[PDB]
């Protein structure tokens, strides 16, 4: 009907989408072990989204879980939701990456690479009518930034038409865990822009700034790091799942958000987050969601949007909301903000209504972005990864795995001539 | 007899006909199962009886996204309705004219035809094709086109009715809604009878001034389209005074054959606290007919002169205040008509007042009446269309999807230019030889 | 500690299911086969989607007359008679193209 | 009839936030740091 | 509708407004917890103008209250209403200004600007139609002296059109607890010419003046300060939250009180202030608090009326009342003391009702006044802050802030020019 098969990649990844699982069987009210004890129709209705069928009123997966070491997967096979996966579906090899893009992109990946194919194959023949992959993983590791690569580049000429999601973690240069970080990024992002039709930065530093001053977390984990990305790609897929007043569904925001081939990347961002102060002093309505919204501190990707400018805007809302308040404040912000919209796109937003709340919530919002603030972010990062490669450091490891040098230079140039024209889009009269 | 075919397209369009369905089960007292056991005619040009004496819609619900139709298959009227009239897809366009016109339209066409093919033939004498689309939606935009254009060549003589969502001026749904908009005026240029464009702004605008909702949702909308397409089939459904079909408000409304773009009005529209002190009389509603705050196009008249007016009256009304009323209408300088038509008002008079639903919000009143206006104040709408979509298209912005759907790149220049020419004679016509 | 805020479940806060065993092909095939016993009034007690709020104010029993539930639905009902020649030549057309 | 039913939300809400803050005080008063393993020589 | 963010800077401004927000709480009838427990319809129609609204039946201040030092922001949320401000409105920073007006206004205050633009900006596009701030603080200190004009500076830019009042402190030279007061005093009065609508110049010398002689209080503290200023800044706007006989607001003073904008000071007054003794031999009549009102030892501020000319005369009157009196009483003031009034401006007297009477009393009433005598403590801070500057004492501490000393000079010119045109309104035929 329409179906999406949750690709994942890395410990990032694993642990990303065993959160989101665990948020989307909540949604739809499946037990641990993986029957249905909801009273909701709908949430009957539209479950063969994510789920398969299985006997005695069983759903399962329709996951792939990848990783290039042994020790990630059992903590996803014991945790809160780990036996409702199947162990088919759980791929996995014997050797890590160490870190490295292209252990796991030429060496290591080349060995997983099939059997990895032949399961999403199945899940892909399985579903009638497949609407398109979903992929988790960071760029900060050796398989998910390598490995995730070589799989998708693969599937977009065995699936031209699919759509092709990403929410790919991005390093922060505030917060950096690895000094090999830069050449796995560069060589990455290169496969990012010809190879995916929708991408998601999501930063981690944004994270932890969003739990200590919006939230005032005292110990946060990556597991409150884990619910945010899950709650936001809770709320693309929204839509698809359950009826609204004004429907979408993840195909109608990308055509509604890509001008261009070359621009895919966008900054999203959460509505109702508040404290625990907050909660008493607070009266939910349309305007606050866009208030909270709409503030830069609010956004999850490691960039001010007031240094460029909006090109295109989407807010998928969820809940009972009247829609008069709804487009009034989309036009409102339009007009009061005369100098962060582009001017040749005239109604630069997209809004769509899904009619049933959030979980454990009566009001919420989610917003995609693009804005000229991304281009903040890469060259930055090619502030960085020319100074690695201008004394060839950390080159043998790579070298020694059978590349040459001109794929570097290749990958600078390619992601230096994006935010040229990136730029230009900034600078541009519309009459 | 005469009969009224009802092809809704697109999630506005099922949402509208659902309204539409649901006012018109209230008013002929058929029950929601489909039953009308009061123990005629009337509901003939809408239902049709079964052999076990149920009565069926004669609508065909069609949609690419499935949802919005499994929503009416679970409501209250998944007895009332047949389950093969309800067509759906597997794929919407997801707001893109080239996958509603080119690469998913042509799969459900075949089936759409053959399911109007059996309602023809179930219909004898039939008057109308009642079609209702969004000009935003990509389903709602080329499926309707294509439909419009296999239509016109296989009943080549019978009247198409459009109603349809025009893209409002400041607030938006899409982004990519003026590419679709300008694409779809081709086939409603040369493809259609008569147009009736409904703008939600504007019914924002008219609900929160005079039904004091503050808080309004689509269905509040819906109402008060489905009363407009009531008062528009009153007088075919009940005795009346001056009936009025639908050939004849056609004719008497169409000045040129490019030109067929009236504005509907509807009034009275006040709250039921609102009713409690207002005396209603024909001339009150015919001069709310006329005020600009009430016109339900973003579009002011007093910039443009009146070429045509369809009145229609309905309730407790009397033709000695109808008449007296367009008289003093008339006696005014204060509404421009061209020179050449000293004569522009058609009276239409129905006895039975319009239906109140419970969990509406427009009170029960004795007599309302109708306007339909074909000015030419509004070729500004399609002017800031003009504006939007050129400095849309110069930077070649969000085309390659259109592109790789299949539509060569010309027919976009060919669109703009085609509404220019429109733009022109519209002005050729507000053009006075004094 | 993202949402200690109280958990409050929508649906259960506010039949089929024994129809087709919460099975989601038998639910596929039974709404396209009707046979739903039960209706969005006839389980919810307050209105949860856009159509069904719309369709909410309603009886399924057969012997039920709004106008008699409540009053002001009462209408005079100038209703066309259709003439007897008229239902001859109406029905004639109809099965008979001559 | 619409704004008792929006106070009696409210009122939900009160009893469920009242609920957990009960089950967090019994979870206080529990004690383990086990981690379904205690040392081998212990 | 008509809303105003009450601004909140310096540890005299937080003691301030928590006795002005208790004060208002006590009038409109909201608890501790901050629901509705009052019983008539008027004390609950028009709460939005102080208070927004919060989910089950709560009301949250609309107020920012600042200040640079975090030990004032506990004692405020230790207060018995304490717990009604929300924390995302308590902006504060890690270390003070030390008394010193340069560091607050340019050093430190550059940091925590932008917090409290944030939260300002978040609290006026709340309300659809705001009427105008408002702002206590005092000129001796370190933070509502100092950055408490950097926010006044910023929001006249922002928000031009809105109006703009201070329930400001001015440092006393009889009792004076700072030695770089008339440092401070200088370098913000000058900021207040430039930006600000009307002024209420708060000297404590003479409230603590008003506890010993009207009240007979043994021992006064600041909260029975804070209670006297509280009730003025009450009656200024209870004409506003409530119907009455001759309404007016904020504009309809500001508009009738000025006739320049560089002359916006005024000299506030309260009427009903007796012992208790007081109470058991008094009548409680109208000419009786026209008779307390014009006396200057009831007066709140700290200069004598009877040296100079009074410009204009604002009185608000609150309660069930009949204005027979209202107009004689101020056409008698107006004819007896008529040298004290000047002559080009006859009926210099503006009046207003408020219909609901205060909490706990009968008759009420509030005077608003410019007069003449306001330049003896400009010219007052003259003596001393040229006394300090002539030998450039205490001058590196502002000087390590990076700041000229000809801002000091200009500071000094720009007074000098205020009052000098003002004396020339005194003698004006
Ligand atoms: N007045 C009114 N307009 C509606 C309603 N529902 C949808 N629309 C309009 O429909 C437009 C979008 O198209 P949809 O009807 O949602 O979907 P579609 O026409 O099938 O096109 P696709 O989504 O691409 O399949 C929006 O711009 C709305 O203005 C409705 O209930 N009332
Ligand atoms: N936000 C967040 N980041 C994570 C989490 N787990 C891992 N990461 C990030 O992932 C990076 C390590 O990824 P890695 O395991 O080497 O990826 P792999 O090589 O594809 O398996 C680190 O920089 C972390 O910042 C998580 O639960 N939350
Ligand atoms: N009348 C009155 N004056 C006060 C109160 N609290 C402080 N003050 C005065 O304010 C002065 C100190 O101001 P300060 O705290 O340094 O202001 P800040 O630097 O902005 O915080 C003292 O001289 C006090 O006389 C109060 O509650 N009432
Ligand atoms: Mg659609």
């Amino acid at each position: 009907m329409r179906e999406i098969v949750h690709l994942q990649a890395g410990q990032c990844g694993n642990q990303i989408g065993a959160k989101f699982w665990e948020v989307i069987s909540d949604e739809h009210g499946i037990d641990p072990t993986g029957t249905y004890h909801g009273d909701s129709d709908l949430q009957l209705e539209r479950i063969n989204v994510y789920y398969n069928e299985a006997t005695g009123g069983k759903y399962v997966p329709r996951a792939v879980l990848v990783d290039l070491e042994p020790g990630t997967m059992d903590s996803v096979r014991s945790g809160p939701f780990g036996q409702i996966f199947r162990p088919d579906n759980f791929v996995f090899g014997q050797s890590g990456a160490g870190n490295n893009w292209a252990k796991g992109h030429y060496t290591e990946g080349a060995e997983l690479v099939d059997s990895v194919l032949d399961v999403v194959r199945k899940e892909a023949e399985s579903c009638d009518c497949l609407q398109g992959f979903q992929l988790t993983h960071s760029l900060g590791g050796g398989t998910g930034s390598g490995m995730g690569t070589l799989l998708i580049s693969k599937i977009r000429e065995e699936y031209p038409d699919r759509i092709m999601n990403t929410f790919s973690v991005v390093p922060s240069p505030k917060v950096s865990d690895t000094v090999v970080e830069p050449y796995n990024a560069t060589l990455s992002v290169h496969q990012l822009v010809e190879n995916t039709d929708e991408t998601y930065c999501i930063d981690n530093e944004a994270l932890y700034d969003i739990c200590f001053r919006t939230l005032k977390l005292t110990t946060p984990t990556y597991g409150d790091l884990n619910h945010l990305v899950s709650a936001t790609m809770s709320g693309v897929t929204t839509c698809l799942r359950f009826p609204g007043q004004l429907n979408a569904d993840l195909r109608k925001l990308a055509v509604n958000m890509v001008p261009f081939p070359r621009l895919h990347f966008f900054m999203p961002g959460f509505a109702p987050l508040t404290s625990r102060g907050s909660q008493q002093y607070r009266a939910l309505t349309v305007p606050e969601l866009t208030q909270q919204m709409f503030d830069a501190k609010n956004m999850m990707a490691a960039c001010d949007p007031r240094h460029g400018r909006y090109l295109t805007v989407a807010a998928v809302f969820r809940g009972r909301m009247s829609m008069k308040e709804v487009d009034e404040q989309m036009l409102n912000v339009q007009n009061k903000n005369s100098s962060y919209f582009v001017e040749w796109i005239p109604n630069n937003v997209k809004t769509a209504v899904c009619d049933i709340p959030p979980r454990g919530l009566k009001m919420s919002a989610t917003f995609i972005g693009n804005s000229t603030a991304i281009q903040e972010l890469f060259k930055r990062i090619s502030e960085q990864f020319t100074a690695m490669f201008r004394r060839k450091a950390f080159l043998h490891w790579y070298t020694g795995e059978g590349m040459d040098e001109m794929e570097f230079t290749e990958a600078e140039s390619n992601m230096n001539d994006l935010v040229s024209e990136y730029q230009q889009y900034q600078d541009a009269t519309a009459e | 007899m005469r009969e009224c075919i009802s092809i809704h397209v697109g999630q506005a369009g099922v949402q509208i006909g659902n309204a539409c369905w649901e006012l018109y089960c209230l008013e002929h007292g058929i029950q929601p199962d489909g039953q009308m056991p009061s123990d005629d005619d009337s509901f003939n040009t809408f239902f049709s009886e079964t052999g076990a004496g149920k009565h069926v819609p004669r609508a065909v619900f069609v949609d690419l996204e499935p949802t919005v139709v499994d929503e009416v298959r679970t409501g209250t009227y998944r007895q009332l309705f047949h389950p093969e009239q309800l067509i759906t897809g597997k794929e919407d366009a997801a707001n893109n004219y080239a996958r509603g016109h080119y690469t998913i339209g042509k799969e459900i066409v075949d089936l759409v035809l053959d399911r109007i093919r059996k309602l023809a033939d179930l219909c004898t004498g039939l008057q109308g094709f009642l079609i209702f689309h969004s000009f935003g939606g990509g389903t709602g935009s080329g499926f309707a086109s294509l439909l419009m254009e296999r239509l016109s060549v296989d009943y080549g003589k019978k009247s198409k009715l459009e109603f349809a969502i025009y893209p409002a001026p400041q607030v938006s749904t899409a982004v990519v809604e003026p590419y679709n908009s300008i694409l779809t005026t081709h086939t409603t240029l040369e493809h259609s009878d008569c147009a009736f464009m409904v703008d939600n702004e504007a019914i924002y605008d008219i609900c929160r001034r005079n039904l004091d909702i503050e808080r309004p949702t689509y269905t509040n909308l819906n109402r008060l389209i489905g009363q407009i397409v009531s008062s528009i089939t009153a007088s075919l459904r009940f005795d009346g005074a001056l009936n009025v079909d639908l050939t004849e408000f056609q004719t008497n409304l169409v000045p040129y054959p490019r030109i067929h773009f009236p504005l509907a009005t509807y009034a009275p529209v006040i709250s039921a606290e609102k009713a409690y002190h207002e005396q209603l009389s024909v001339a009150e509603i015919t001069n709310a007919c006329f005020e600009p705050a009430n016109q339900m196009v973003k579009c002011d008249p007093r910039h443009g002169k009146y070429m045509a007016c369809c009145m229609l009256y309905r309730g407790d009304v009397v033709p000695k205040d109808v008449n007296a009323a367009i008289a003093t209408i008339k006696t005014k300088r204060t509404i421009q008509f061209v020179d050449w038509c000293p004569t522009g008002f058609k009276v239409g008079i129905n006895y039975q007042p319009p239906t109140v639903v419970p969990g509406g919000d427009l009170a029960k009143v004795q007599r309302a009446v109708c306007m339909l206006s074909n000015t030419t104040a509004i070729a500004e709408a399609w002017a800031r269309l003009d504006h939007k979509f050129d400095l849309m298209y110069a930077k070649r912005a969000f085309v390659h999807w259109y592109v790789g759907e299949g539509m060569e790149e010309g027919e976009f220049s060919e669109a703009r230019e085609d509404l220019a020419a429109l733009e022109k004679d519209y002005e050729e016509v507000g053009v006075d030889s004094v | 500690n993202l949402y200690l805020l109280g958990y409050q479940h929508y649906f259960q806060s506010k039949g089929n299911y024994s129809v087709h065993q919460n099975s989601h092909e038998r639910y596929q095939e039974a709404v396209r086969k009707v046979l739903l016993k039960t209706f969005p009034n006839q389980v919810f007690r307050v209105p949860v989607t856009d159509a069904q709020n719309f369709s909410f104010w309603r009886s399924n029993i057969p012997g039920v007359r709004p106008e008699k539930a409540i009053p002001w639905i009462k209408t005079p009902h100038h209703c066309l008679i259709k003439s007897p020649m008229t239902r001859f030549v109406d029905h004639s057309h109809l099965n008979d193209k001559t | 009839a619409e704004k008792e039913e929006e106070r009696q939300e409210f009122e939900a809400g009160l009893a469920a936030n009242k609920a957990c803050l009960d089950k967090i005080q019994r979870i206080l008063s529990e004690n383990q740091a086990l981690s379904q393993n205690v040392h081998p020589m212990r």
